[PDB]
RNA sequence: AAGGUUCCUAAACAACAUUACUUGGAUUAGGGUGAAUCGAUCCUAAAUUACAGAUGGAAAUCCUUAAGAAAAGGAUUGAAAGGGAAUAAGAUUAAUAGUUCUUAAUCAAGAGAAUGGUAACAUAUCAUGAACUUUAAAAUGGAGUGUGAAAAUCUACGGAAGAGUUCUCUUUUCUUCUUAACAAAAGUAAAUUCCACUGAAAUGAAUCAAUCAGAGAAGUGGAAUUUAUUGGCUUUGUAAGAAAUUCAAUGAAUUGUGGUAUUUUUGCAGUCUUCAUAAAAAUUAAAGGGAACUUUUGCUCGUACUAAUAACCGCAACAGGUCUCCAAGAAGCAAAAUCUUUAGUUAAAUAGAAUAACGCAGGUAAGGGAAGUCGGCAACAUAGCUCUGUAAGUUAGCAAGAAAGAGUAGCUCUGGUGAUUAUCGAAUCAGAACUUUAAAGGUUAGGGGAAUCCGACUGUUUAAUAAAAACAUAGCAUUCUGAUAAAUCUAAAAGGUUCAUUACAGAAUGUGAUUUCUGCCCAGUGCUCUG
RNA sequence: GAUUCACGCAGUGUUAACGUGCAAAUUACUUGUCAUAUUUGAGUAUAGGGGCGAAAGACUCAUCGAACUAUCUAGUAGCUGG
């Protein structure tokens, strides 16, 4: 497993065709947005609530979205 | 106070055996298998380690980058810079000479 | 101790199955078989044991080629 | 434990082993010139003494002239004044 | 034992298909003397010695 | 520490006077620093017996089982050296 | 009767030599025309010290004068070699210390170590440690040279032998007194097995031809006919003199 | 390793477990052993065996790279403890799980002629690199000291949840508070080896010990490598959604920070010891030289169970024997004896009653104390630690724990031994009052002395009546041998051992440390001779 | 190749126990020893006038001053029993 760093790379990963599935976990206190590739899984922790609304909108409709919570599925 | 198991058949505690005791979750502890301790390259004149080149398994240096088990120098990765800094004068103070001599 | 004591080692085999002659008595050490003679290509036949022979010799077994020879 | 901090059993008849036992006596003189010899260079970097001080005093801690950290900075503190006469 | 090659698994597992009894329609023939197996054994009676 | 009996204090009272005595001059060069022909330094330590190596400059000099050159063979060093000069001019 | 202990040491089945740490066999290099008209370089990489021996091994490094690549080689240390000399091993070397020179153009009195029996064989006689051998006299009639064995005998050589020059390293080893019985069992670590050694005479008659009987003694004399039966042979045999020499 | 179905479940109890059994490792019938990542498979060690050749009446023996038109240089086998490409956590089954399920990875084989730094050296594959050659890794004894790190135990501050005691008290006692393989780089260590500036004497630098310097110390600034996967520790993805502890009847709560403490594990640094120098190849990388992100596959074999006071070997459920890994508290110098926590068991050739003799095992005793007896056999007695003291003899090292004498409890105090600028932490030593049943002794725990004989010492031996004064041993000494030899195996042999050797060596012997001394005898029997 | 404690190992004494035993050699206490001439596992080597032996005629599958198994063999017996 592997940790992206800014909006930068995650933003542009998602975007590529690559990606098989993505999950997100809602913490106390961030997200995790841990998108899975073909290879490893890619996680950005994003802290603020307004950023990820806009990590929110961009996932393609063609995969599948998981929203997690202090319940696992 | 939590006693461990070999995982493997091995029941010998030979250098190939060599385990290390890990903590996991719920207070289980459990039992891996750690690698043997290797020596690094040493200098073909003087027999003194070389730096730069990490102590690994010689398999384990494929692995590495193309420039993570050489050093960039004439002779390096084979000799130590001590080691070559000799061998230049040797070849240029002995031809100059013999130059003269004959 | 040359009774019940010492004979608390003995596990490490000596004899094993052979293989031409079904016996364990291929002798692992020495690499030929003490019953059926192996790798020597003679099968091992002493006129000494004239009961070892009648155990396993002409006759003894199904005799699937043989059988039909000596009927014909 | 609680009493035996203030020595409440800690006597002769409840010592079964010989003195070196308890107290290695290798271990008291490895922790003395740490001590001493850490005060020895804690002077010359700060600069009370000087190099030439220092030498002559690093060899008499080695031969066992100082009992403890006082011993020492009296010492020091004697010698620095036969230095200015 | 733990280890062991494939030509030994397999005359091992015909030492356990051997020790069985006579099945019981077997013995209701007719003129039928073969009431028990007399070479049948056990693990803690005698060793097969294989 | 020791009235007589210094590096052979460690056989303490048991293989004779003699023997613990004659010991005794071959053990202390067998475990002394020589001086280094070459890096010319009291660095000389013996590694096996025979086999001399100079600590200060990383030489492996061979000698004496106990001695770096043995009375017998710095003879022949200077004989070899005699016989050498000699021979080259008539 | 049985067969004695010098009777089982000759079939070889504990007794074989303990040789699995030893380096090599040292010796000499081939001989060839590089070396026989003229001299070749040798680098003596490293000395070693090969189990079994008092003498150091030293690892000669030369060149292949016919082909490309290395000529590593495997020489007894003569006395004051060192790592990274020189050593020059051809029918022109000059007469130093560790230079192999054919025996025949060493002056008299030159002292030569290793030398050969025989030109080719690499080395046979003069090999142990702080041994050598002495040149006596030349005779270019029949190109035949006379040198002083180890031993005192003085043998008869072709010029054409190669001989080290110098005395061989690991002098004087055998001077200290071995102390105890675990030193000397540490001695034969690389050799055969025949240390500890049980007396004839502490020995029941079959064993040995001198097995006593209610007092521990011989019997017979010691000194025996060199043509006596292999297993009879014991004591000293076709002693010229015995006793204290006075 | 050995055993082989003993493993799990159901029915059942004629036999077997020195009574009985509803129990069983016993009867009958079903069920169970899942691998690209663990091993075998692959490589070599001591060693072993083939074609041709040599030897041999014969069986067959010898050579293993030498004899060969054989194999670029030499054939086969040889290790489930040596070397080795790659996997973990949680969960599941009546039993299998580094093997299955979920999640998360890794390896191999494919498929789709560059820069920077003064220098040490460095750049998410990059940045060409054939023949031939070399270097290095794989790859290596042991002892003792110091230290980094992790885990366990102990402990400090602050807590969250539950459990135990409570008529006598206790802000009390206990349990839980965790995290992998593989990767990332907020912060931050110890040790070692190098580089650049300057050039040390009034010599310095440093360690517990050492050790180092004008072929260059100390100082300042840098570089590399080791430290149980990347990069050692904290931290982060994995990852809380798992797990542990609680509450409610599937749903809810929490998971800080330290330690100058003890042990274990794993590394590092130098020091010491050898007449000991403490393996090979597969396989891999670099150098010298200049010729020209995705996806596919990963085959065969073992995997149940005991590993023992009931699964192995002893005729058996035999007090015998059998190689290993993990390791809590009290107490002490101690992995000692004694007691307890997690775990296992209360059954392991049957019990009840009475409390005779003679017994096996364990004890005690008045007065005397070896008078018993072949003989202090057996038994009793001294015993830990601190201080004082310690003879003759002697190889000057030892004798020596010589012998002998004093102290030791409990409670309340005081002082000494350090780090940071008053706080904080360690068991250790010393001293003083007061009290008592006057104190190592529950357990563990030397009897001492004066002489004589033998063996020099540590060591080994008649498995099953002899454990020594015997054997060995270092020391002394004797004999032969120049290697095509000496010894010496084979019926024979370009055959075999010492010999991968070479007189400081090989072989054959007697005496048995050190000190002192080895006397006279060559007639006899051996051996030898240059007669 | 110092003195000793422990895990282990041995077998000095009781000439203790048992002696139709737990045991075809064991048990208990006492004693010694408890890392360098140390203990031990696996593989490999040495085989009967042979091997191995720090030497006791000891060890060589409960067998050794010449192993076990089979053939000569129903060996011979002036000797004992029927």
């Amino acid at each position: 497993p592997k940790q992206v760093q800014e909006f930068k790379q995650i933003l542009k990963l998602l975007k590529s065709g690559s990606i098989r599935a993505v999950r997100v976990k809602t913490n106390g206190e961030n997200t995790k947005f841990k998108v899975r590739c073909a290879k490893y899984l890619y996680t950005y922790i994003c802290a603020d609530k307004a950023k990820a609304e806009e990590l929110k909108k961009a996932i393609p409709k063609d995969i599948h979205v998981v929203e997690i919570a202090k319940k696992a599925p | 106070a939590v006693r461990v198991t070999y995982v493997r058949k091995h029941s010998y505690n030979t250098k190939s055996n060599g385990i290390r005791i890990v903590k996991t979750a719920g207070g289980n502890m459990t039992v891996q298998h750690r690698q043997k301790i290797s020596n690094g390259v040493r200098c073909g004149d003087c027999g003194c380690v070389l730096a730069g080149i990490r102590h690994i398994r010689p398999h384990q240096y494929g692995w590495l980058g193309k420039s993570k088990r050489t050093v960039t120098r004439a002779y390096g990765g084979v000799k130590c810079h001590k080691c070559v800094q000799k061998k230049i004068l040797r070849a240029f103070l002995i031809n100059e000479h013999n130059l003269i001599k004959l | 101790t040359k009774g019940t004591s010492c004979r608390g080692t003995r596990h490490n085999k000596t004899h094993i199955l052979c293989k031409r002659c079904g016996k364990r008595s291929w002798h692992l050490q020495k690499q030929r078989c003490a019953s059926c003679g192996y790798p020597d290509a003679k099968m091992r036949q002493y006129a000494w044991g004239y009961k070892a022979l009648r155990r396993r010799t002409q006759g003894t077994g199904r005799m699937r080629h043989l059988k039909i020879a000596l009927k014909r | 434990k609680q009493a035996k901090i203030l020595g409440r059993h800690t006597g002769h008849g409840k010592r079964k082993g010989t003195k070196n036992a308890r107290t290695p006596q290798k271990t008291l003189w490895i922790i003395r010139m740490r001590v001493l010899r850490r005060l020895l260079l804690k002077y010359r970097t700060t600069g009370k003494i000087d190099k030439h001080m220092y030498h002559d005093f690093y060899l008499k801690v080695k031969g066992n002239q100082y009992k403890n950290k006082k011993a020492l900075m009296e010492s020091i503190f004697k010698a620095l004044e036969e230095k200015k006469l | 034992t733990g280890h062991k090659g494939f030509s030994y698994k397999l005359k091992l597992g015909k030492k356990i298909h051997q020790n069985r009894g006579v099945p019981q329609w077997f013995r209701m023939k007719t003129g039928n003397t073969i009431n028990y197996n007399f070479k049948r054994r056990h693990w803690n009676r005698r060793k097969m010695g294989m | 520490r020791t009235k007589k009996v210094g590096i052979v204090g460690k056989y303490g009272t048991r293989y004779g006077a003699s023997l613990r005595k004659v010991i005794k001059k071959i053990e202390i060069a067998q475990h002394s620093k020589y001086v280094c022909p070459f890096c010319c330094k009291e660095a000389v330590r013996r590694t096996a017996c025979g086999i001399w190596e100079c600590k200060g400059c990383k030489k492996q000099i061979a000698g004496g089982a106990y001695t770096l050159s043995t009375i017998s063979g710095a003879t022949v060093r200077s004989t070899v050296r005699r016989l050498r000069d000699a021979k080259n001019s008539q | 009767g049985r067969r004695t202990l010098s009777q089982r040491k000759g079939r070889g089945s504990i007794f074989k030599s303990r040789s699995h740490h030893k380096l090599g066999v040292a010796q000499h290099r081939a001989i060839d025309f590089f070396e026989r008209h003229s001299t070749v370089r040798g680098l003596v990489k490293s000395i070693e010290h090969d189990p079994g021996r008092g003498a150091p091994l030293a690892r000669v490094v030369f060149r292949n004068p016919r082909q490309y690549g290395l000529d590593k080689e495997l020489f007894i240390c003569a006395e004051g070699l060192y790592s990274g000399q020189y050593i020059y091993c051809g029918s022109k070397a000059s007469l130093h210390i560790g230079n192999v020179l054919p025996i025949g153009q060493c002056p008299e009195g030159t002292v030569v170590c290793n030398v050969e029996s025989k030109p080719g064989d690499r080395g046979i006689i003069a090999r142990a440690s702080g041994n050598y051998a002495t040149v006596i006299s030349h005779n270019a009639d029949n190109e035949t040279t006379r040198i002083r064995l180890p031993s005192g005998a003085k043998k008869t050589l072709k010029s054409n032998c190669r001989a080290m020059v110098g005395i061989i390293a690991g002098g004087g080893r055998t001077e200290k007194p071995i102390l105890k019985a675990g030193v000397a069992y540490r001695m034969y670590k690389a050799k055969r097995t025949t240390w500890p050694r049980v007396r004839g005479v502490a020995m029941n008659p079959v064993d040995h031809p001198h097995g006593g009987g209610n007092h521990q003694h011989v019997g017979h004399p010691t000194t025996l006919k060199r043509s006596s039966p292999p297993g009879q042979k014991a004591g000293k045999v076709a002693a010229r003199r015995t006793g204290l020499i006075r």
